[PDB]
């Protein structure tokens, strides 16, 4: 009647993925685990552009779902950060939100590449990845000769719940019974089907023999972060926010129970 | 640079041997020259143990890290040099190490158990890789019969604690089958216990609960130093103690011969047996296997100091439902002398308080359980209301009002006894 | 601005001696001079004072202290007077 | 009374001490 | 979590079961004991507070429990008034049991609520109620409220007047509300009128109980409110020479007792007189004692001056020195001792013989009979002539000689404290070691095996006497020690302390024949290298004490071995260092010792290069390399007084004896370092007026006593010889050269914090903020630390402010050099820096913990704990910044 007694080892860790293994817990869990790794994760994202000045091909619309989708570095300031709809200020603060700044004029006639190096913040932690001090920069606007881009742009704090630009991972790699002892899936011919990566099967075996007793538990995970985030810090965040959450839903049912009885 | 430095300073020692460990003296406090200050302590050896264990002891477990490092270092550079003085350090150890191998002399065991946390220190820090001549000896050290003396304890538990810790020097079956003949002999031996045979109790009982972590800590703990382990290493060694060597059966065998801790108390801290006895409990291993463990739970509770160890309480929880489940039946203490002398040469007032507790918490337990037990009438066993007539219990929880502060939850829980179970005593 | 309200006992001239000091958290020991148009005398031996002491410095990465505290000063050097004081002080960024 | 007998007073006894007299004593 | 095991013990207060009730009202300590949080606290008394409203009256009672055992975590719960509001309802309730419990609620919280009127009305009005433990409650809660308002004092003090006056009040009600009195220490008219009710009530109820308890609450006013002493002083000196019970004259003789305690200073000489008067003629032993007993007790103060030819108290004090009665004879000869050693009057000197006498009258019949009782006035009388003997020194050899005569006739118990005392006394006056040698050495050839459990304090007690008599080294007495120890005694742990006092004493080939003894007992190897170490430092200062006279050949090989031998030890040493317990006062002592000898050595060789490589082609000046050489010498010198100098300010936990030993040292090489300077470097700027007022030399130990010997011997010699030379001189080097062999040939002593740690106290210092802060903001170091005191805290000295230094060093210099002096005020601290990085890097911070003791030195004791901070730029600051740059 009780609550599972989950174990976690970790086969691989790098600064864009963590690989790691649930085992003693349900299917319902990791999938939640998961659910919370794409969409209620909280990062800091652009979420408001005041466009003063664009002369460039793409128009204003295009230019902020762009800044959008940059991402920016969140960690261990998120958490401070509260959410813009529940601070008390009237424009942006700097406790819940973090202002850029891009003001690029292309004078010469080359093709001036406008990317994330000219989004100039104005907190030293929150930076876009490709600028953190090897790898080449998001590119926002291509401009000529005469064109030129001047915008103040906001980013607060959000999940991808509410927008993608809020989500954290890139890619969520989720895996349960790789040798299909469980036939939740009926592979007709199983001999073409190639082994997962986590098989621990011969080649001469296509699955594994039928568990009648079986339940899902060792779920396999690969969170790639879009680099907002460490992965750590991601899986981390999920478990603290899955957790809020039903902390939040165990206040609320707690206060219904009193008034009701 | 360095050959040329190192060759005209010792000339210059050999020119004035008087001063000529001072010199390594100067090398250790400079922290400039490694090999130089080894060549000079080994220079100049021409009782007790030797002056190089005494050096380097100093040099890899001293409370300077820097020093530490620096030697490490020293040693980890010049292992990937071909086959130079540290291989003369390495020869001039090897022949001390067979210097006193035969079981050992009662007098060398503690000049065996030194050279031995020296080699701890040599391949935990400095990345030592030892030959195959200095693991067969040491290997052949590792299984030395002493005496029996208290530094023989010590010598086993570093010896034992080495074989967890360094796994990769066996590599070969004939080798493992010695080390686990001194293994089984080690755990018939009866005089150890009395220490060695808690280290190997709780070591038994962290791989049967697959634990691995707080077993590096213990290793740490008894070698007196940090070293990385890789635990993989030690998967081989699970297997050898889960399936061969520490089953059930012979870990539970050894949960009543190991001694009690005499006046536990919150002050002696880490994992103790009485930790281990109660996760046995907890499994309900003793009835599986037909072991009486009144004896010692008796000799554990007759022995505790004025502050509260916190799992005593659990610890008499579970014992009373291992009495009373219908799994089986452990005894319960019995109600002659163990129960009325002790309430009476000289015991302890936090042992008197904790019979009281266990006797007081059987009694709810039995009202409590009587109304679906249904499998025997021995298996309650009540005690005499004559005994409860012998046991102060006003009195008692009277004294426990006074020292609150010095007891856990046991005046607490007394209370709450003495509250549901005598209302005519909470006037 | 920080406001005092000091309650001054058996002080004989505290119009020239007695001086408000401030203590920021790094070496700064500002003192300040009160006016003489604030130390009200609502009885004999009694005196109140009353002055907006004024508190800045640049940004902090958190809210440390400062420590508010009253001094004697004589014709070559001061001592102190009163109770050790700490106010809460957070600059905040522009 | 010595002010300074080291071996009367022994209550304050140390962690190496007692240990080193737990060793040497019962050999 | 701290609110989740307050929810865990707050479940089981609705549970309706009363077990599970009192099992959740109990658990509050605890609680309180983990979790010290204002906030939580105030809800939990909060919630105690309204189950002690709407409970029953056992869990009453255990809200009391539970508040009298938190009496400390009171003060800080902030909502006191709705608090106290939901308490006091239930003053109310019909029940009397109630009103009770609820009467030791409010005097339990009296610490809180002074001056809280509706407690005191309520405490007043069931002062008058007719239920016994309603009006014993209002007694408990009044003596609360008395003790801790002024203003309730002063209108009770009236109201319990009137009510023990009142006969209806019955006699036992009545002995339980006299104390109440005692909290009359408010106003000095309140204690006035508080004494006249005393005065009243006494012969108002001449009872043996209320006299006992009247007397005993006016004295407890009389010492908390200090104008009463005088008038207390004699009223019970007219008690006790008057009344005739027995109980009342106890009851003034510990009463006088307490207050002779307190403030003997105030006692005038006719209070002496009068009990001096009320010893003579009383007839009962139990009385005199006490009486005796409070006499002592005022002979140890400075009432004696003021009491002061032959006096009564004299007279008294002749007549109990020979007294059947044992304690009456200690307490006799502790008059007799204290007034001899208090002052140097003509008439003191005749019965300077009879306290004397008188002590080994108390010898002779103390030291046969093994008497639990016994051994307490034997302690008495050794301690007393301990005094006797350090207070007047030239009657402390009949001590020494009645003391030798006694041990031969004496049973074995009884030999430990005499050898107590025989050391005590041998350690201050040197000149009786060496006669007494001879008897002390058959003793111990006359104890074989006769003994089986004091045999082993009686060898060692035995063997340190021995140490401290001989001055000088053994020769046959060592073997036949060895001897008797090897056929005795397998105890290895008496072989080490036997040991420890050889080493403390200087007799170190004895050390290192009984450390090479120890080897193969010990079954750590972490004990075998210490015990080696300790072999090889007592062999090296064995070999020290080769040094015969002025020959510096054999000085350089002696310097030699023992530096060998010393840092072969120090290789063994260093081994035996410990993650818990380090040796970190033994090697930094081991090794200034390496490096005072190598600087010895050092300056011998230089002695020998005057002679040798003589001056160079030149027409001070014109030495050649010698001065260079000096001016090295005495610059290591110079380094070595400062390395001596803080580690006697990092000791902090040593005696006074080690901390005379590290001065001793420091003194040693600021000694050769002056005499360098005097007569090589420049004679004519240096040798001032440094004569040194050499009065009375309270040198505690024999070694201390050849220390500063020889530093006088040698400073006159430097003086002496200042500017008879030029300055390259024969004369210089060997005065100098010879200075060096009189500063070793007194072998060096091993203290107790060498051996034995005591007041093991540290600071924790948890602070808190590579850390990466912006430039333009200022990072704040939020330090805190708690101290760690073992077993006793302040046996040596206390902490009174932890001065914190904490300094930035870049480029991982020293620009944030800020300091500030925190007081603990629970054995915590914790203050908060602010720190300015204005150079982008990394900041390496190091924070110090000095400790400022009650006598204002201080010592450098806490860690140097450094974290590394980053001044990272803001991208848009720094944008700006080169903008307006280029
Ligand atoms: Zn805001």
């Amino acid at each position: 009647p009780y609550a599972n007694q989950p174990t976690v080892r970790i086969t691989e860790l790098t600064d864009e993925n963590v690989k790691f293994i649930i085992e003693n817990t349900d299917l319902a869990v990791a999938n939640s685990i998961r659910r919370v790794f794409i969409a209620e994760v909280p990062i800091i994202a652009i979420d408001w552009v005041q466009i003063d000045a664009n002369s460039s091909v793409l128009h204003d619309e295009f230019i902020a779902h762009r800044l959008g989708l940059i991402p920016l570095t969140s960690d261990d300031i998120v958490d401070k950060l509260q959410y813009s709809r529940d601070c008390t200020c009237e424009e942006f603060c700097p406790e819940c939100s973090v202002e850029f700044t891009l003001d690029v004029r292309c004078n010469e006639d080359q093709t001036r590449h406008v990317t994330s190096r000219d989004l100039i913040s104005n907190s030293p932690r929150v930076i876009p990845v490709t600028s953190r001090n090897e790898q080449d920069d998001i590119l926002i606007v291509k401009l000529r000769k005469g064109q030129e881009l001047r915008l103040r742009a906001y980013a607060k704090k959000g999940f991808g719940k509410e927008h993608a630009k809020w989500n954290p991972t890139a890619g969520v790699a989720f895996e349960y019974d790789p040798d299909n002892a469980l036939r939740h899936t009926v592979y007709p011919k199983p001999e073409e089907w190639p082994k997962s990566e986590y098989s621990e099967l011969d080649e001469d075996e296509s699955q594994a023999p039928y568990d009648p007793n079986g339940k899902p538990e060792r779920f396999y995970y690969n969170v790639e972060s879009c680099g907002s985030l460490r992965p750590e810090t991601i899986v981390l965040s999920a478990l603290s926010g899955l957790k809020k959450k039903l902390s939040d839903l165990q206040t609320q049912l707690s206060h219904e129970i009193q008034s009701d009885v | 640079g360095g050959r040329r430095r190192t060759d005209a300073l010792r000339f210059l020692c050999k020119m004035n041997p008087s001063q000529a460990l001072k010199v390594r003296g100067m090398v250790v406090e400079e922290c400039h020259l490694p090999g130089l200050g080894v060549a000079l302590t080994l220079d100049h050896t021409k009782d007790g143990v030797s002056d190089l264990v005494c050096f380097v002891s100093g040099l890899l477990l001293g409370t300077n890290a820097k020093v530490r490092t620096w030697f490490g270092t020293f040693i980890r550079n010049g292992q990937q040099r071909k086959r130079s003085v540290l291989w003369q350090m390495r020869r001039q150890l090897l022949l001390e190490l067979m210097g006193i191998l035969p079981g050992l002399k009662e007098e060398h065991v503690v000049k065996a158990s030194a050279l031995l946390r020296l080699y701890c220190a040599l391949m935990g820090i400095a990345g030592l890789k030892p030959t195959e001549e200095e693991a067969e000896q040491l290997l052949q050290l590792m299984t030395s019969r002493p005496p029996a003396t208290p530094a023989g304890v010590r010598f086993v538990s570093l010896s034992f604690c080495m074989l967890l810790a360094f796994s990769t020097l066996v590599s070969t079956p004939e080798q493992e089958q010695l080390m686990v003949v001194w293994l089984s002999w080690m755990i018939k031996e009866e005089a150890y216990f009395e220490s060695f045979g808690e280290m190997l109790l709780l070591v038994a009982m962290y791989f049967h609960s697959n634990q691995l972590s707080a077993i590096i800590d213990l290793v740490c703990s008894t070698l007196g130093m940090k070293i990385v382990i890789k635990p993989s290493s030690l998967s081989r060694m699970k297997t050898i103690f889960t399936q061969e060597i520490f089953t059930e059966q012979v870990v539970t065998a050894h949960a009543v011969r190991v001694p009690v801790t005499s006046n536990l108390s919150a002050n002696i801290t880490g994992f103790l047996p009485i930790h281990c006895i109660y996760q046995l409990l907890r499994s309900r291993s003793f009835t599986k296997h037909k072991v009486s463990i009144k004896d010692w739970i008796y000799r554990q509770l007759c022995e505790t100091s004025t502050p509260l160890h916190p799992q005593l309480l659990p610890l008499i929880d579970v014992y009373i439902n291992s009495i009373l489940t219908p799994a089986s039946k452990s005894n319960p203490e019995a109600t002659n002398q163990p129960v009325t002398e002790q309430e009476i040469q000289r015991f302890s007032i936090t042992a008197q308080l904790l019979v009281l507790y266990y006797i007081l918490s059987y009694e709810e337990a039995l009202l409590a359980n009587t109304k679906t037990l249904a499998a025997m009438q021995r298996k309650p066993k009540s005690y005499s209301s004559s005994l409860m007539d012998q046991i102060p219990i006003k009195f008692l929880i009277r004294q426990a009002q006074g020292l609150q502060q010095e007891l856990g939850g046991l005046h607490s829980a007394l209370l709450r006894l003495l509250a549901t179970n005598y209302p005519h005593l909470c006037i | 601005a920080l406001d005092v309200d000091a309650t001054l006992e058996h002080v004989q001239d505290p119009q020239n001696t007695v001086k408000v000091q401030v203590l920021y958290p790094d070496g700064q020991a500002q003192m300040i001079h009160p006016k003489p148009a604030d130390f009200r005398n609502p009885g004999p031996g009694r005196h109140r004072l009353i002055t907006q002491v004024y508190l800045s410095h640049t940004a902090w990465t958190e809210a440390c202290q400062v420590e508010v505290r009253l001094l004697l000063a004589y014709n070559e050097g001061t001592i102190p007077f009163s109770k050790p004081v700490k106010v809460y002080i957070m600059p905040k960024p522009a | 009374x010595x002010x300074x007998x080291w071996x009367x007073x022994x209550x304050x006894x140390x962690x190496x001490x007692x240990x080193x007299x737990x060793x040497x004593x019962x050999x | 979590d701290a609110n989740s095991a307050l929810m865990e013990l707050d479940k089981g207060l609705r549970s309706g079961k009363l077990g599970e009730q009192c099992e959740a009202v109990v658990r509050f300590p605890r609680l309180f004991q983990k979790y010290p949080f204002p906030i939580l606290i105030n809800s939990a008394f909060l919630k105690l507070a309204d189950v002690f409203r709407v409970g029953n009256n056992f869990l009453r009672l255990c809200v009391l429990k539970v508040t009298q055992q938190s009496e400390k975590h009171l003060e800080k719960i902030l909502n006191v008034d709705e608090f106290v509001k939901r308490i006091f309802s239930v003053i109310h309730s019909n029940d009397p049991v109630a009103r009770a419990i609820t009467l030791r609620m409010l005097g339990s919280l009296a610490s809180i609520i002074p001056e809280r009127k509706n407690a005191h009305h309520s405490i007043r009005q069931s002062l008058d109620s007719h239920d016994n433990v309603e009006v014993e409650a209002a007694v408990f809660a009044a003596a609360n409220f008395s003790a801790q308002s002024k203003d309730f004092a002063v209108g009770i003090c009236n109201k319990i007047s009137e009510m023990i006056q009142g006969l209806a009040t019955p006699v036992d009600l009545k002995l339980k509300l006299i104390p109440i009195l005692q909290h009359m220490h408010h106003d000095a008219i309140l204690a006035s009128s508080a004494r006249q009710l005393l005065q009243q009530l006494v012969t108002s109820y001449p009872s043996t109980k209320m006299v006992i308890v009247s007397l005993h609450t006016f004295t407890l006013l009389a010492a908390s409110s200090l104008v009463d002493t005088p008038k207390q002083i004699q009223l019970l000196l007219q008690y006790l020479k008057n009344d005739p019970r027995k109980a009342v004259k106890r009851l003034a003789i510990q009463d006088l007792k307490l207050l002779a305690n307190k403030t003997p200073h105030t006692w005038s000489r006719e209070n002496i007189q009068a009990l001096c008067e009320c010893a003579l003629q009383t007839p009962y032993d139990s009385l005199k004692l006490g009486m005796l007993s409070v006499l002592s007790t005022l002979s140890g103060t400075i009432a004696i001056k003021h009491y002061f030819r032959s006096s009564d108290l004299v007279k008294l004090a002749q007549e109990c020195c020979y007294h059947n009665n044992r304690g009456i004879a200690a307490h006799g000869v502790r008059v007799l001792t204290n007034i001899t050693v208090s002052c140097q009057e003509k008439d003191l000197l005749a019965l300077e013989q009879d306290a004397v006498f008188g002590l080994e009258s108390l010898l002779v019949l103390c030291s046969q009979d093994d008497s639990p009782g016994a051994q307490a006035t034997l302690k008495i009388a050794l301690n007393c002539m301990v005094k006797l003997a350090k207070g007047r020194p030239h009657l402390s050899q009949s001590v020494v000689e009645t003391l030798l005569t006694q041990l031969h006739s004496a049973q074995d118990a009884a030999r430990i404290l005499m050898c107590h005392c025989l050391a005590a006394i041998a350690m201050q006056l040197p000149v009786l070691g060496d006669g007494m040698l001879g008897d002390l050495m058959e003793l111990y050839k006359v104890i074989g095996r006769s003994a089986t459990d004091k045999q082993q304090e009686l060898l060692v007690s035995l063997a340190t006497v021995i140490f401290v008599a001989s001055q000088k080294a053994l020769s046959v007495e060592s073997k036949a020690v060895i001897k008797q120890q090897l056929e005795s005694v397998s105890n290895g742990w008496t072989v080490y302390r036997i040991a420890r006092q050889a080493s403390r004493m200087g007799n170190h080939d004895m050390a290192k024949e009984l450390y090479q003894s120890l080897l193969t007992q010990v079954a750590s190897e972490h004990f075998y290298f210490w015990l080696n170490s300790l072999k090889e430092f007592s062999h090296a200062e064995q070999c020290l004490t080769g040094l015969q006279e002025e020959n510096y050949s054999s000085a350089l090989s002696c310097i030699a071995e023992s530096l060998k031998f010393y840092h072969k030890g120090i290789a063994s040493l260093t081994a035996a260092s410990t993650p818990l317990n380090p040796l970190s006062f033994q090697c930094e002592f081991v090794k200034l010792r390496i490096d005072l000898l190598q600087a010895f050595s050092q300056l011998i060789c230089t002695c020998n290069s005057l002679k040798t490589s003589p001056p160079p082609a030149i027409a001070l000046q014109r030495c050649g390399r010698i001065s260079n050489q000096m001016k090295q010498s005495m610059e290591e010198f110079r380094s070595l007084a400062s390395r001596y100098g803080d580690l006697y300010q990092a000791s902090f936990d040593a005696d006074s004896a080690t901390l005379r030993n590290v001065e001793l040292q420091q003194q040693s090489c600021l000694l050769i370092s002056h005499a360098i300077e005097a007569l090589i470097l420049d004679p004519e700027s240096a040798s001032f007026q440094e004569y040194g007022s050499t009065g009375t030399a309270h040198a505690d130990s024999e070694y201390e006593r050849r220390m500063m010997s020889v530093y006088n011997h040698v400073l006159e010699e430097v003086e002496s010889l200042n500017r008879k030379y030029t300055p390259v001189s024969y004369m210089h080097t060997a005065c100098l050269c010879n200075a060096i062999i009189a500063l070793l040939k007194v072998p060096l002593s091993f203290q107790r914090y060498f051996f034995q740690k005591l007041q093991s106290t540290s600071i924790k210092l948890a602070l808190s903020p590579p850390i990466a802060v912006q430039n333009n903001q200022q990072l704040a170091l939020k330090v805190e630390g708690v101290v760690q005191h073992g077993s006793k805290p302040g046996l040596f000295r206390k902490i009174q402010s932890v001065c914190l230094n904490v300094s930035s060093t870049l480029q991982s210099n020293m620009t944030n050099e800020m300091e500030q002096r925190v007081e603990p005020h629970n054995d915590y601290f914790s203050t908060q820096f602010l720190l300015n990085f204005a150079i982008l890097g990394t900041h390496n911070i190091t924070v110090e913990s000095s400790v400022k003791d009650a006598n204002g030195i201080v010592w450098k004791t806490g860690p140097r704990t450094t974290i590394f901070v980053k001044s990272l730029e803001d991208p848009y600051s720094q944008q700006i910044r080169l903008q307006q740059q280029q």
